[PDB]
């Protein structure tokens, strides 16, 4: 019953990823796409937290922390690309 | 300097749980890890 | 269902609902600036609420204080505002217009100079 | 290594010393040092007449590569001795001539004598080898040394054209012959010729008998310039004349005649041997005599002459093979006569033709021309050259009392006996042979009259020639006068050759025909009365003179206008064609277009994996031994598939990077569902650095475009893409199912047991990487390190292409 | 589940193959990145999926998912990262020099 | 031209945390997810975020590592560790571990796998930074 | 122990890495590189003698027994390939010392050279299929940079195609290992040979045999999977084209030999017939490419394709004699084909060009170059008694003994086309009137020819001393045609 | 603050030896007396007692969480309304906060609070540009920045 609820929430999280993905395709703007991408990655942390309760394991606790770091590095770099056309300044 | 010592203990706070050893071996590894991090970042953080 | 399972249930059902809301918001808000409201706030609380549930689950049911889950909460809080700022300001500079029914744009002036 | 081994290869050893002698003894014409070797090998071989002429043979062997059955075996019998004396006797005389024909001041004597001694040692090696692969080895070195001599004036286009044409026609024949020699081994187990002749029943019973015969005759007929391979011989005349005298008239063009005479005891006795030798012989006889008549350079006439006369010798070997068919149902004398005529004519031919190349060479050397249109009147100016030339041309025409009359009368005898054969369809074709041979004898006589009257008669025209004309120096004259003298000696005293030379060579060629210690009767004489063969000869003389007196008439014809052989068009077009065709076939593959390369490779993979999956019935699926799909995996998988299918429709690069990210993140999510945390981690970190890299590259690259849907191009692409996807899946599903049936315990249950006890870790993946399979990890960081150093080199080093070479 | 993942591999191979048959330099590099993803997902699926715990012995599970393929995939991902880096730089250096990203324009002289 | 007060503030905090986490990932590898590759890429990500957040001239003064020598030294550290067994007459790349006792710390496991995996780690950081920085600074 | 088995991998790997620390010092780079290639050669010769006297030496890395650990297996075939890579490694480096710019020395030329050689030796020696993939990747990435280094426009457009195609073939290798792992649960080549034989090479194990054939056929240069090769080899400097020409395709050919003599041996009516057909098509289409070209270095690049066809012709016939022919052919081809690219280098130094139509008369100005080229070129064409003759003759004789008449005929016809191609280079560049200048006529090339001299000497010696080389090839062929010798060594 | 925390740990460190416990809960007893020790002596020394600032911070963390919950309630209303009834715009909002870490705290709190998102800062850092979902109600937002959010930052700040 607790495991039934975790399954329902994993389905809802899956649908959420589906709905973020639609804007990565359709935009309309590049800014829109990088926002959807940023939200897709944050939602993956949710999905894994719940997989860890269902599988009852802490093997994935490093994965959630890496995703949070990488989704951030991804968004900062794509935001700067869009605005300036360079990821790194000075060079 | 009091700042850097507490940072180092804050690194060791961040560190110690991860291992979950709660032994002298792991805390001493943890306090030293932060010394190395602080040394690497000394110029970045202007320490 | 045990009282621990109920508390953890609430947190996972809120977290999963706010995640979906965040995504529905990325669809329904009229421009990238309103969609950053949903991305920055709902996606963020949704994921904070699931990490709490996960944290409380290993603590109250397995007696394990998993402090990496809390460090994940902290990274998400630190990072969410700055990411939304860098995505919204990049859009504004690149010329993505505010929505037509928007009624005030103090930032346009500033970027005039 | 016997002395007889050392003699055989001795000319290769001197060839190594020739460049030093030229360098450090230039005072002396290098030929003086070369002359001693063929002259001592001549005297050496002359000592074996004591054994061969008493029925003996000498055989010695040393192994060379016995694991392939290749042994260096030297074998002296009548046949091989005869060719060793020609090669070393006429060799001696041609070196002597070359000392006075090549001036040591401007000529590369070192190149000349190395090529020439290479040939000489290769020719002895051909005729003294009992192992067919050692004979092949020397046979191809004669083709090589021959083309190097045709090319001696390598700055001239004609020289290089002839050197190529010889090498291609003769090596083509040599490669086919090697296939022939390999079939004999497959029949008999030996490359020894004497051992193949012992097992001759295993040859004639075999289904590989005729292919082996054809392949062998391809080699013989290319090297001996039988029709249609004779076209290389006229183009070899670009050589310096000593070479034409030695290689292309007296020795190397007789290597195919040697090989056919040597393998008559394996192949003869059959209609196909009879007809391949007798027909190709008679056409070559007729084609070369007719072509010679229209040549207008002395060496042109003599080259076509040699073609013709080789066809005459090949026809006699062909007629003579009937001795083997009849065995002792007939007197051995009867059809063995043709084999005695062939041997006698080969000797005669070497004497008159070697002498006529030497006089053509003197005429060129002392008038600057070899053109029968510009010569005339040189009888009184060049009387020794005139006399030797007269003798050679009269012998070649078969006028008495010279050596060539006897041999031409023995030819007409052999031909008329063959008409009596009543086998092999000779009841029908015997007279065609006799008539075609008779016509060829008329044309031979006529090309000899043309060469004689146009060169030496009429009025000497001093203004045709640049230089003032004088006889040659005595040194140049000695070699043609000694050869001219033998024309006369063998004409009056033929029976000097009868039991010393000719009879032993007959026993080598017809070894089953007579009991041991039985000799053939050989008595050669000039007068046999008023028989058919004398009328045939009177015939030839008359017809020849008539056609010569009618030349005012037929010289205006279109036949006489041309001189180049009409088969040359084939040779020439076939060569241009290999190049054109090659280029067409190569262009369709190597289009330069990376899509074509991937489409060829993937199309080939689909057809071959597809065919193998049908042939071994490997399309299969196992739906039982699968794990469950939670409902959330259906949605994740649908996103993963949608994201992946959208990529070909994206036309903005930043969208592409975002959807690649999505795909990257979702593959990390699958790795978590599939219990692979170390993969999820790695996959996420690599995906992040790959997104920074794609954007660092996007500063340099242009934007994506919608590229237009060429219907054919992009539907073929679609069908190939689906076919790769479908086969990767089908083979995935079939591998899963065989894996499940098989139930082999995976080797990785050892890592489960022993990661913590024997390697001290609990993370089995890390333990495998650093401990059980640590070498792979060390090699993988080396891949990264090379890629990083490569990226530096690729960005920082920019060279023009003119810096190094 | 091995069936569904074998089909997903099929789809990465099919799109990745379609992209390498296009004229765009960037699309070829992306096709090559998708084929790598497919091969790596294939190597995991072929070992059997969801067959036990993540391969960490301190979990004291009965069955672990097979660790050997996981170590093969790690190596393959890491190599592939190295090579893709090198290939992206080679691609842009090629574009800069030829001023074209169209592979039709990179054909070169015919019968060179 | 851009006020980055918030990006520069956050980049300073997160960098501390990512580096600490990268060192944990490196040491945890033997018994938990992590190791040289994951640690190295995580450490590279921390230095890249500093380049992203600030600019190349400033961060190159701040963290002035020679990433190319780190490749060569990384590789040699990993090769040399593999000769351990040639001391005890064992095949190349034999790995050894013992539980020693140190009073200060406690029971501790020493392994040749640690220096081996440190060599992997140095190459991985070295190559990530050499590749990304060489491209980013490609003027021509 | 058998730690000697790893020295052919570890010396170039260690020296390669050390030379990155000395990028600035060019003299020290050359001296180290020079001693190192010579000691690789003495290590390789010593390993080959040991294995010859004392049997297969197996090294279990990490001390883990097969099939759990990576094994290296030095058998007689592997140790011959290790010597041959060492010979051309020495010669191509001493020729590079006389020819490459100092600019390439600044950018890691010598470390990439040694990492290529380590990769090639690891590929010959590994007893593990995934370890073969990784050694192929070390070889390939070192070739990716060596082939493009300099970044001329040609090099960038052709190198770009070479890398894309090779990346694709590396993916298909992974696909193959996925499917064979699913069936067998092992990567060890011996353990594979045992398990595949337990399963009787049933069903999809045939399909999997064909995927390995294609993967290794793409790396070997068999038709129709060679498009990456002919244009790419033109771009790098002669010392590197010689080493690539001579050795890199041999790693794919060795893998096809090792895989279809050890693992997939149960249905040669299918698999080895398929290999015979690709052999014959590779000989033929290779040599048409060669005949179509009028550029010295492009003609030689197509001859590589043609000649590898002969090496898989003996595996297709699959007898002791054919296999031993192929093993000798492999030794002859490495030696001759590396010499030929080195002669095209020295011809380009003299004339500035590789285009035959712009050349002529080098025989008059540079006879030592001309006669060394000629001897190598007729060896390639199969003219006796050089190495080329004996090795061709063992294959055709094996083909006739086995009644493979069509492939016997293709191998003879292709020989004649090769002769035609080598005589075109001689007629156009060495014969003729002098098309090069007077300054070019006085360029002295002997310093470039000395490194090539041993390869020329070896084609002569391998011809004359064919009997000991052929007896060694027969023993290799015996060893590998019985999978149970390798199997018992390792398991 | 860092001085006092360090002192307190020194006091506990020694105290646990004296109290013969390297056991955990004693460190707390020890640390607590270190607090009372420092509190008693704060007037004796010059110390802004550190626990006032530690409390300021706890309350700021609570506010970050309270505002995020409210922000999500605002978002739910808007997104589940049949029709988007929003009147958005960009407002320049003055700030007194002078330091970079205070501005960073404020810009982060605004973006986690109801209806608002920090876009940009003026060059002089005297204005924070805010994307607001309802500009009509801007006076409430400007009042909350001034009277709740900057008041709470300055307690941890000064
Ligand atoms: C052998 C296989 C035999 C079958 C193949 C056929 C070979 C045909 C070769 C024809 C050679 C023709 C020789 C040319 C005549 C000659 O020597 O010309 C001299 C010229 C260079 O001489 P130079 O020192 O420059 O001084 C010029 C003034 N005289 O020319 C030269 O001296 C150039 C050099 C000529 C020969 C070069 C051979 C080089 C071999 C290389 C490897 C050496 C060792 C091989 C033996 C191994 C045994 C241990």
């Amino acid at each position: 019953m607790f495991q039934s609820i975790l399954m329902i929430v994993l389905v809802v999280m899956s649908i959420s990823l589906f709905v973020c993905f639609i804007r990565t395709l359709i935009g309309p703007t590049m800014s829109d796409r990088i926002v959807a991408l940023d939200t897709f990655g944050i939602n993956l942390i949710g999905f894994i937290g719940v997989i860890m309760m269902l599988q009852e394991t802490l093997a994935y606790s490093e994965v959630v922390l890496v995703i949070s770091i990488l989704a951030f590095i991804g968004s900062i770099a794509l935001s700067k690309f869009i605005e300036r056309g360079v990821v790194f300044d000075r060079g | 300097m009091a700042f850097q010592i507490l940072l180092n203990l804050v690194i060791a706070v961040i560190w110690v749980n991860f291992q979950n050893s709660y032994t002298a071996v792991d805390f001493l590894i943890g306090y030293v890890v932060g010394i190395f991090i602080l040394f690497v970042l000394r110029r970045f953080l202007r320490f | 269902m045990t009282a621990v399972e109920i508390i953890i249930s609430i947190f996972v059902l809120i977290g999963g609902f706010l995640s979906l809301l965040g995504s529905i918001g990325i669809i329904r808000f009229p421009d990238v600036y309103g969609r950053l409201h949903a991305a920055t706030k709902s996606a963020t609380l949704g994921v904070i609420s699931i990490m709490l549930a996960t944290f409380l689950f290993f603590f109250l049911v397995h007696g394990e204080f998993v402090g990496k889950l809390l460090l994940t909460i902290l990274f998400v809080f630190l990072t969410a505002p700055v990411a939304g700022m860098m995505m919204g300001r990049s859009a504004y500079r690149v010329g993505v217009p505010l929505w037509e029914k928007s009624t005030q744009d103090d930032l346009k002036k500033m970027y005039e100079k | 290594m016997t002395v007889l081994h050392w003699a055989t290869i001795s000319p290769f050893l001197l060839a190594i010393l020739i460049p030093f002698l030229y360098k450090y003894a230039r005072r002396i014409h290098t030929g003086w040092f070369v002359l001693a070797l063929p002259l001592v090998l001549f005297i050496y071989f002359i000592r074996y007449l004591s054994v061969t002429s008493t029925g003996g043979v000498v055989e010695h062997t040393i192994p060379w590569v016995p694991s392939l059955g290749i042994n260096f075996t030297v074998f002296v019998d009548g046949l091989s001795l005869l060719f060793a004396l020609l090669i070393t006797g006429i060799g001696t005389l041609v070196i002597l001539y070359s000392i006075f024909y090549l001036s040591k001041k401007t000529e590369s004597l070192n190149n000349f004598y190395v090529y020439l001694l290479m040939f000489m040692g290769a020719m002895l090696g051909v005729v003294l080898s009992d192992n067919l692969i050692v004979l092949y080895v020397f046979w191809e070195l004669t083709s090589l040394a021959s083309s190097l001599l045709i090319s001696y004036w390598f700055h001239r286009e004609k020289s290089t054209y002839g050197a190529q044409k010889s090498m291609l026609i003769t090596v083509f024949g040599g490669f086919a012959m090697l296939g022939g020699f390999s079939l004999l081994y497959v029949m008999t187990g030996t490359f020894s010729i004497r051992g193949i002749i012992e097992n001759v029943d295993l040859v004639t019973s075999s289904e590989l008998f005729l292919p082996a015969m054809i392949l062998v005759l391809l080699g013989a007929f290319t090297k001996s310039a039988q029709f249609p391979f004779h076209i290389w011989l006229p183009d070899a005349m670009e050589a310096p004349t000593p070479v034409s005298a030695y290689l292309h008239s007296a020795t190397m063009v007789k290597a195919g005649i040697y090989l056919v005479a040597r393998l008559t005891p394996v192949f003869a006795g059959s209609a196909e041997w009879f007809w391949l030798l007798t027909g190709f012989g008679v056409v070559t006889l007729l084609w070369g005599s007719t072509s010679a008549v229209r040549q207008k350079d002395l060496k042109g006439i003599l080259a076509f002459s040699t073609v013709s006369q080789l066809g005459l010798i090949m026809t006699l070997l062909g007629l003579g093979s009937a001795a083997i068919y009849f065995g002792d149902s007939v007197d051995p004398a009867f059809y063995s006569f043709a084999i005695m005529a062939a041997i006698f004519h080969l000797i005669n031919h070497a004497t008159f033709k070697g002498s006529l190349f030497m006089t053509a060479g003197i005429i060129d050397h002392e008038t600057g021309t070899r053109d029968i249109r510009k010569l005339g009147g040189l009888m009184a100016i060049m009387p020794v050259t005139f006399t030797v030339s007269l003798i050679g041309l009269a012998s070649m025409a078969g006028l008495p009392p010279f050596n060539g009359f006897l041999s031409k009368e023995m030819f007409f005898t052999a031909l008329l006996r063959a008409t009596e054969m009543n086998t092999f369809n000779m009841e029908t074709f015997g007279i065609i042979i006799v008539v075609l041979a008779w016509i060829a004898s008329v044309f031979t006589f006529l090309y000899c009259l043309i060469m004689f009257f146009k060169t030496f008669t009429g009025k000497f025209k001093p203004e045709n020639y640049d230089v003032k004309v004088h006889e040659a120096p005595i040194g140049m004259l000695i070699s043609p006068v000694i050869l001219g003298s033998l024309v006369i000696v063998f004409g009056f005293f033929p029976n000097i050759l009868a039991y010393t030379i000719i009879e032993p060579a007959m026993q080598a060629i017809l070894p089953t025909l007579l009991a041991d210690g039985e000799v053939f009767y050989v008595n050669i004489y000039m007068w046999h009365g008023f028989n058919a063969e004398l009328f045939m000869t009177m015939g030839v003389v008359a017809a020849g003179i008539i056609l010569f007196l009618m030349m005012k008439n037929w010289a205006k014809t279109a036949f006489y206008m041309k001189e180049r052989d009409p088969l040359n068009w084939f040779y020439d077009n076939s060569l241009s064609g290999v190049i054109t065709g090659s280029q067409a076939v190569t262009r369709i593959q190597m289009t330069g277009l990376l899509r074509d390369y991937f489409a060829y490779m993937t199309t080939f993979m689909i057809l071959l994996l597809g065919y193998t999956m049908f042939r071994y019935d490997a399309f299969t699926i196992d739906t039982t031994n699968v794990t469950g799909i939670a409902p959330y995996i259906w949605v994740i998988t649908l996103v993963f598939i949608a994201a992946t299918l959208s990529i070909p429709f994206i036309n903005k690069r930043i969208t592409a990077v975002v959807v690649v990210g999505v795909i990257g993140f979702l593959l990390a999510l699958l790795f978590v569902v599939f219990r692979a945390p170390d993969l999820a981690l790695t996959q996420l970190l690599v995906e992040t650095v790959t997104v920074l890299l794609l954007m660092l590259a996007f500063y340099h690259l242009p934007e994506l475009r919608k590229e237009e849907f060429k219907p054919r191009f992009n539907i073929v692409n679609l069908i190939i893409s689906i076919g790769v996807g479908f086969l990767v899946t089908a083979i995935a599903l079939s591998s899963l199912a065989l894996g499940n049936e098989a139930g082999i315990e995976p080797i990785s249950q050892f890592f489960v047991e022993n990661s913590k006890e024997l390697a001290g870790g609990y993370n089995m993946v890390n333990v495998i990487l650093v401990d059980f399979r640590g070498l792979d990890t060390l090699l993988e960081v080396l891949v990264l390190g090379i890629a990083a150093l490569g990226v530096i080199a690729l960005i920082k080093l920019r060279m023009t292409g003119r810096e190094d070479v | 589940m091995e069936i569904l993942m074998s089909i997903t591999v099929g789809v990465l191979f099919m799109v990745g193959t379609y992209l390498i048959l296009t004229k765009s330099l960037l699309r070829v590099v992306v096709g090559l990145i998708l084929l790598s993803h497919g091969a790596h997902l294939l190597l995991l699926t072929m070992a059997g999926l969801q067959r036990g715990a993540p391969p960490l012995l301190h979990l004291e599970a009965t069955t672990y998912s097979d660790p050997l393929p996981q170590a093969l995939i790690l190596t393959a991902i890491v190599i592939s990262f190295g090579v893709t880096s090198f290939l992206l730089v080679l691609a842009y250096r090629t574009y800069k020099e030829h001023k074209t990203d169209d592979l039709d324009q990179l054909r070169g002289s015919a019968d060179e | 031209k851009s006020n980055d007060v918030l990006l520069h503030s956050v980049t300073r905090v997160v960098t501390f945390i990512i580096l600490a986490f990268s060192v944990y990932l490196f040491f945890a590898g033997h018994n938990n997810p992590g190791g040289g590759f994951i640690g190295g890429l995580m450490t590279a990500s921390a230095l890249l975020l500093m380049y992203l957040g600030f600019d190349m001239k400033s961060i190159k003064k701040a963290i002035p590592f020679d990433f190319t020598k780190m490749i060569a030294f990384g590789l040699l550290l990993a090769i040399i560790t593999g000769f351990g067994g040639l001391l005890v007459g064992d095949p190349y790349l034999t790995q050894y571990f013992e539980y020693y006792q140190i009073p200060i710390l406690g029971e501790t496991e020493l392994t040749t796998a640690l220096p081996f995996d440190l060599g992997i780690y140095l190459v991985v950081v070295g190559i990530a930074l050499t590749i990304i920085l060489t491209i980013a600074e490609d003027d021509m | 122990m058998n730690n000697l088995v790893i020295l052919p991998i570890l010396i170039p790997f260690i020296v390669g890495t050390i030379l990155i620390l000395f990028a600035k010092n060019h003299s020290l780079q050359r001296v180290i590189s020079g001693f190192t290639v010579i000691g690789m050669l003495l290590v390789a010769i010593y390993l080959a003698m040991d294995v010859y006297q004392n049997g297969i030496s197996v090294l279990e890395l990490g001390n883990w027994q097969a099939p759990f650990g990576i094994v290296l297996v030095a058998d007689m075939f592997a140790t011959m390939m290790v010597i041959l890579a060492s010979i051309v490694g020495v010669v191509c480096l001493f020729f590079a010392f006389q020819t490459i710019s100092s600019e390439r020395e600044k950018y890691y030329f010598y470390p990439f050279y040694f990492f290529l050689l380590a990769g090639v030796n690891g590929a010959f020696l590994t007893g593990d299929l995934f370890n073969l993939f990784v050694f192929f990747e070390v070889m390939l990435i070192a070739s990716y940079i060596l082939i493009v280094l300099g970044g001329t426009k040609y090099q960038l457009r052709e190198s770009l195609k070479y890398v894309m195609i090779n990346v694709f073939a590396s993916i298909l290798f992974i696909v193959g290992v996925a499917y064979i792992y699913s069936v067998t649960g092992t990567l060890n080549m011996a353990d594979l040979a045992v398990k595949v034989g337990q399963l009787e090479q049933t069903g999809v194990l045939n399909v999997i045999a064909v995927i390995f054939l294609v993967v290794f056929a793409m790396k070997g240069g068999l038709f129709p999977l060679y498009f990456w090769l002919p244009r790419s080899y033109y771009g790098p400097p002669a010392a590197i084209a010689a080493l690539f020409g001579g050795l890199l395709t041999k790693v794919g050919i060795y893998a096809i030999m090792r895989t279809f003599t050890l693992i997939f041996t149960h249905d040669p009516d299918f698999t080895h017939m398929l290999i015979l057909i690709l052999a014959g098509l590779t000989m033929f289409f290779g040599v048409l490419g060669a005949v179509s070209q009028f550029d010295f270095k492009r003609i030689l690049s197509y001859h590589i394709i043609s000649q590898v066809g002969y090496m898989v012709m003996g595996l297709g016939i699959y007898t002791q004699l054919a296999i031993a022919g192929a093993i000798y052919y492999i030794a002859h081809h490495i030696i001759v084909k590396a010499a030929l690219f080195l002669f095209a280098g020295a011809t380009q130094r003299i004339t500035g060009t590789t285009d035959l139509k712009k050349m002529g008369g080098l025989l008059k100005t540079h006879p030592w170059l001309a006669w060394m080229f000629f001897i190598s070129a007729i060896s390639l064409a199969g003219i006796p008694p050089l190495s080329g003759f004996f090795s061709k003759f063992a294959l055709i004789l094996a083909a006739f003994l086995n009644e493979n008449y069509i492939i016997a005929a293709v191998a003879l016809a292709v020989g004649l086309l090769t002769l035609f191609s080598m005589m075109k280079i001689f007629i156009y560049a060495f014969w003729g009137e002098q098309k090069h200048t007077e300054q070019q006529a006085n360029f002295k090339v002997g310093k470039l020819l000395l490194p090539i001299v041993p390869l020329v000497a070896l084609t002569i010696i391998l011809g004359f001393a064919a009997e000991p080389i052929f007896q060694y090839s027969l023993q290799v062929a015996d060893q590998i045609l019985d999978p149970t010798i390798y199997i018992e060594s390792v398991l």
